[PDB]
RNA sequence: CUCGAUGUUGGAUCAGGACAUCCCGAUGGUGCAGCCGCUAUUAAAGGUUCGUUUGUUCAACGAUUAAAGUCCUACGUGAUCUGAGUUCAGACCGGAGUAAUCCAGGUCGGUUUCUAUCUACUUUCAAAUUCCUCCCUGUACGAAAGGACAAGAGAAAUAAGGCCUACUUCACAAAGCGCCUUCCCCCGUAAAUGAUAUCAUCUCAACUUAGUAUUAUACCCACACCCACCCAAGAACAGGGUUUGU
């Protein structure tokens, strides 16, 4: 059905600028403690996710160079070691994945 | 009227929407610790959990091994699951997965979460901590508390 | 004593106030004793708006 | 430790405790009129008062090919073919007007749905009204008929060789073809019975309702 | 200007506390209000003809059938009672209406999630808050004090009463679904018209009658059915099986009131009043009432003769 | 149950009914406001090219609990004044029909069997 | 008034309105004994069926009902639907014409577009109509045949509003073929006393009664916890719960 005039700047306004268009104003922004970057109360920090991606991205690139080969996954636990460290009683019996850094501050071996 | 259905439609039909949950709960298996949209990571959490739950039965159990090399499309994990999986919450009786949202996708700004594995040896996740119990309005709960204790014990 | 008004002639029982809800089948007219005694307040009350100017002002 | 199927819940959004009050007068119920074991394929005779009736009384005596219903007003259909004509009645556990409940036989079958017998034969339907009653001997587990039954020529009530029914208990191989059996494999749903979140536990609930029907035994 | 929850800055510690004494604080008083002719009564006028007394909240907990002696099954739907009290009394002439009103609440909820006046409200009656207040016109000789609990042992057996409540909402519904239309047919050339009004008015008039059936919203609205037999009074866990079904889904408050069909009129004569006292109340009634007609299931096998 | 054009099974020993014929009997009225027939109502039968009274003795479709359900759309002929044209019923019949023997008492009489 | 386009016959869906009323309601007369009828006044709240052939509107027929009402609404309604008919291009039969072609002629086939800008509307929230059965009663009435009304009880159908205990389609739920509830009136006349007109007279005389509802009552009614999760709530929004925020 066509239009049977055309419609006004004004009244193109009136629906256009209507509080229900406008956009809101969010109020779930707070601080990070630990980045001091902007986050939201029911979201995780995308700084310190973005942390944990690349350092995760890291071990798993070790993990396949240890297997070698696809359908290879190991039956036994996991344990990350970095430089300095030496297997522990509970690592023992662990496939041990070695990486070239410091550990983490955040990274707390448990 | 959609009124009391869990499980929502997604996918090109039930069969795809299995086959999606399959692949995710195999990646999932796999990884310990995969991002995913919001509904589909969180429609294969009961399923993941309920795979765990096969993997203590064992795998003598042949619905229990049936269950796995349907569930698992890699053969690779299913001695993974009945052997370092279950084992790994033996002690516990439930809640073997962490899925906490994430920051929207950057293309489709889509609502995304990233489903782990508890115990994993993956770095851990930053976490929704509650307040120390050192605030102001924690001290004064606690001073509550042990005067109501004192007054209880009088 | 708006209750207390006086018709001359038979005006009680032949004039008719009308109105429509705006239903189909919701057009009513009412006796000026049925009005009144449905509600004392209305015959002057519609005397008055008839013969104030029909304009915003008369609200 | 036979629990009877109207004492499982269906699942849903129901406060327990109106099953808890609905249980408490099912066995205030079964306290008057005992109501034996018997399952799908079962012969039961049922005895009930009725009005305008030679006596006030009647007795039916037939297979049981359907049992539905949770808590009062469970129900199960006896059919049973009486001079050429079947007849399938349905009777209420917990009714009043039943008197008396009789198993005649006790069995089972391989299916836990009995209603192609419709559209079998009626020698497999057909049960004489005056049978005695067989003897069960006490521990013993409950026996399982594996009787095939041959249906009538196509079509039937329902399409009782398409996967959702799942039936075992019928002569497919005899009265359908190759052509048709592989159609009829078209609507199988592999994943149906992969389906993890599809089950209901009924552990921990059957439990209870023991503790419950225990508990009622004692007072 | 941030949102803020009761357990946001509480911690690990206080998080249980809390629930703990708000749990504690609002069992004691609901306890603390069991004796109402023990704690200041208000007058307690006889029944009167022409005598209005207040109503129940209950909730909705399902159907369940039943048997009556002349081999008859009905269905009937049970209504639970659940922290009912008096809540608000108002006078005729501050009601703004015709008859003075009584305030009921129904199922408690927590004072979290909550506005500051209804909690503030509820402290000085000191009870926890109700999900829901519904307003009762009663007669002046039918005030009942505020604070004074309700059972469902105020309704007996063999009255009809009417019961109030909000219908299984179906969202924005089709004519067909929403209000019987017949349709078009499926076959024969129907091109896109299967399930469509049709013609909405005529081509004189140039629009279209208020009140026109189209598609809209349906399912949500305040319903009352009327006449309603009570069957069976259950007072330990303070239920009423009431014939036939009611509106709404299960677990959800409904109100019932007394019948205002004519014929079921002039009937509280042998009904207490202004409602039931079991601490008042000398002799303790009996679990289940089973009014008469009702088969009990400790009755014998019913023989028709 | 028991409809317009519904095909029905004749089951007392009349002569017009139990005859071979190329058409079957077909209902063609049922005598009831809402247009639908259950057990204990008379219908009209188009049977053998003739207008003929029947009472419904039993339907198909299942009702009440306690009550028989058939896998035939059982009639019994009967005549304007109340009389069935057979004189056997063998064809076991609901007891429902004792309330209504106050205008079916020839009908139950013939009857034999009552389930 | 429209040929710079105002789309039609019949049908489907939806109905709005008038009474010049088919039934149900209330009255007068009868060539009104009762039952059936005929006629006149008032009453539009409620309802007024399913099939056979025909494109049919209509008519004919078979079976029911209380009834299967008459019309207006752009011959209501094709930006909701249909295309059997009418009314294009093909073809046949009868007739007219030398022929091309033509017929109130007949017959087969023959493309039915549109994403809604504006007006209007999108829960007129809740008092219901009728048939049948028993009794009245084989009574009143009537020579007989025949045969009520009022009152009471019960059981149904339709319509409106809800629900899933049982059956059924099926199974965390949605539905009917299933179950529950459904309450006021409607004004034509019939009659006392009584003047103008010392009788009498129901009264556009004063006046009493059948005789009337301020349609009664019911429902709705507290609101900066609301970031987030769940929901019997829902298109979004809104709403309910979180004392169920690992
Ligand atoms: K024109
Ligand atoms: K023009
Ligand atoms: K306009
Ligand atoms: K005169
Ligand atoms: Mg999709
Ligand atoms: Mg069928
Ligand atoms: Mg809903
Ligand atoms: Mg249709
Ligand atoms: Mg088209
Ligand atoms: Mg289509
Ligand atoms: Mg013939
Ligand atoms: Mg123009
Ligand atoms: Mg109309
Ligand atoms: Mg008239
Ligand atoms: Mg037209
Ligand atoms: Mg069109
Ligand atoms: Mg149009
Ligand atoms: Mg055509
Ligand atoms: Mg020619
Ligand atoms: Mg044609
Ligand atoms: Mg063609
Ligand atoms: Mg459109
Ligand atoms: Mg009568
Ligand atoms: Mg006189
Ligand atoms: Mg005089
Ligand atoms: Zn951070």
């Amino acid at each position: 059905a066509a239009p049977k005039n055309r419609r006004t700047i004004e009244v193109n306004r009136c629906r256009r600028r209507n509080p229900q268009k406008l956009i809101k104003v969010k109020n779930n922004i707070d601080v990070c403690p630990e980045c001091g970057h902007l986050k939201q109360k029911h979201v995780l920090c995308a700084y310190c996710y973005e942390k944990v991606c690349k350092e995760t991205a890291e071990i798993r690139r070790q993990i396949g160079k240890q297997e070698g080969g696809p359908f290879k996954a190991p039956t036994i636990e996991t344990v990350v070691l970095y430089t300095g460290e030496t297997p522990s009683e509970q690592d023992q019996g662990k496939r041990i994945i070695e990486r070239d850094r410091k550990r983490p501050s955040w990274f707390t071996q448990n | 009227i959609s009124h009391g259905r869990v499980f929502r439609r997604m996918g090109l039909g039930p069969e795809s929407r299995i086959h999606l949950l399959r692949n995710l709960l195999t990646g999932l298996v796999r990884h310990e610790r995969i991002e995913a949209p919001w509904a589909r990571v969180d429609e294969m959490r009961g399923y993941a959990e309920k795979l765990i739950d096969y993997g203590k039965l064992g795998d003598t159990n042949e619905r229990a091994m049936r269950m796995a090399d349907f569930w698992l499309t890699e053969k690779d994990l299913i001695p993974k699951l009945f052997q370092v999986l279950a084992p790994r919450y033996k002690d516990q009786t439930g809640g073997y997965t962490r899925m906490l949202q994430i920051p929207n996708r950057s293309l489709d700004r889509a609502k995304m979460a990233v489903i782990e594995y508890k115990g994993n040896c993956l770095p851990p996740l930053p976490l929704p901590r509650r307040d120390s119990h050192l605030t102001l309005l924690n001290q004064l709960l606690q001073g509550l508390r042990q005067d109501l204790r004192q007054s209880q014990e009088a | 004593n708006t209750r207390h008004i006086a018709f001359s002639g038979n005006k009680w029982e032949q004039k008719v106030y009308s109105s429509h809800t705006g239903y189909p089948g919701g057009f009513r007219q009412v006796t000026a004793a049925q009005l009144h005694l449905r509600d004392p307040v209305a015959i002057v009350k519609l005397a008055i708006y008839g013969m104030l100017p029909k304009n915003l002002h008369r609200r | 430790r036979f629990l009877s199927p109207e004492f499982i819940p269906r699942r849903g959004r129901t406060d327990p405790l109106k099953f808890q009050i609905e249980r408490k007068d099912m066995l205030e119920r079964r306290k008057v009129l005992h109501i034996p074991e018997f399952y799908v394929g079962s012969i039961l005779r049922v005895t009930t008062a009725d009005p305008y009736a030679s006596g006030k009384i009647s007795q039916f005596l037939g297979i049981c090919i359907q049992r539905s219903g949770r808590g009062l007003g469970a129900t199960f259909i006896l059919r049973n073919v009486i001079e050429g004509q079947g007849v399938e009645i349905c009777f209420e556990l917990y009714n009043p007007r039943v008197q008396e409940i009789q198993v005649v036989k006790l069995e089972k079958r391989l299916d836990d749905s009995l209603l192609y017998l419709r559209d079998a034969l009626p020698e497999y339907s057909t049960f004489d009204v005056n049978m005695k009653p067989v003897v069960q001997e006490p521990n013993q587990k409950v026996p399982v008929n594996e009787l095939k039954v041959k249906m009538k020529p196509k079509p039937w009530s329902k399409r009782w060789e398409r996967p959702n029914f799942n039936i075992k208990g019928i002569r497919f191989d005899l009265c359908l073809t190759e052509q048709q059996m592989k159609e009829a494999q078209k609507w199988n749903q592999p994943w149906l019975e992969f389906d993890m979140m599809r089950e209901y536990d009924t552990s921990k609930i059957e439990a209870a309702i023991w503790k419950e029907i225990e508990a009622s035994k004692r007072s | 200007k941030s949102g803020t929850w009761w357990d946001e800055h509480l911690s690990e510690e206080n998080v249980p506390f809390i629930k703990q004494l708000v749990s504690d604080e609002d069992k004691a008083q609901l306890a603390s209000k069991l004796c109402p002719l023990k704690d200041e009564p208000w007058p307690i006028h006889p029944w009167e003809p022409g005598s209005f007394r207040v109503g129940l909240i209950a909730l909705k907990l399902g159907m369940m059938p039943l048997w009556t002696k002349d081999g008859q099954k009905h269905v009937v739907t049970l209504l639970q009672v659940q922290d009912c009290h008096v809540l608000k009394y108002t006078s005729k002439e501050n009601c703004n209406g015709k008859m003075a009103t009584l305030s009921v609440g129904g199922k408690t909820v927590s004072r979290f999630r909550k506005a500051t006046s209804i909690l503030e409200f509820y402290r000085e009656l000191g009870l926890p808050p109700k999900q829901t207040v519904k307003i009762f016109n009663i007669t002046d000789n039918a005030a009942i004090k505020p604070g004074t609990p309700l059972y469902a042992a105020h309704f007996r057996p063999g009255q009809y009463v009417d019961v109030t409540a909000k219908t299984i909402g179906k969202g924005f519904q089709g004519v067909m679904k929403r209000w019987g239309f017949k349709g078009q047919p499926a076959t024969h050339g129907q091109t896109k018209t299967h399930r469509r009004p049709g013609a909405v008015a005529t081509g004189d008039i140039g629009r279209v009658w208020p009140g026109t059936k189209m598609p809209g919203k349906m399912g949500n609205i305040y319903r009352t059915e009327y006449g309603l037999k009570v069957w069976r009074i259950n007072t330990k866990h303070n239920i009423i099986y009431v014939n036939g079904s009611v509106p709404g889904h299960k677990n959800c408050l409904v109100k019932v009131k007394d019948s205002k069909l004519p014929a079921y009129k002039d009937l509280g004569k042998n009904l207490p009043f202004p409602t039931y006292f079991p601490d008042g109340d000398e002799e303790e009634l009996p679990e289940d009432l089973y009014d008469e007609n009702v088969c009990q299931p400790g009755a014998p096998s019913i023989t028709f003769a | 149950a028991i409809q317009k054009m519904t095909r029905v099974r004749v089951v007392d020993n009349s002569a017009l009914g139990n005859s071979p014929y190329h058409r079957a009997p077909r209902c063609i009225h049922v005598y009831k406001k809402n247009g639908v027939g259950k057990v204990g109502d008379q219908i009209l039968l188009a049977i053998k090219g003739q207008k003929k009274k029947a009472l419904i003795v039993g339907h198909c479709m299942p009702g009440p609990r306690m009550t028989p359900r058939f896998d035939s759309n059982n009639v019994v002929l009967i005549e304007d004044n109340g009389n069935p044209v057979g004189t056997r019923i063998k064809t076991p019949i609901p007891t429902s029909l004792r309330k209504r023997e106050g205008e079916y008492s020839k009908v139950l009489a013939i009857a034999q069997n009552f389930v």
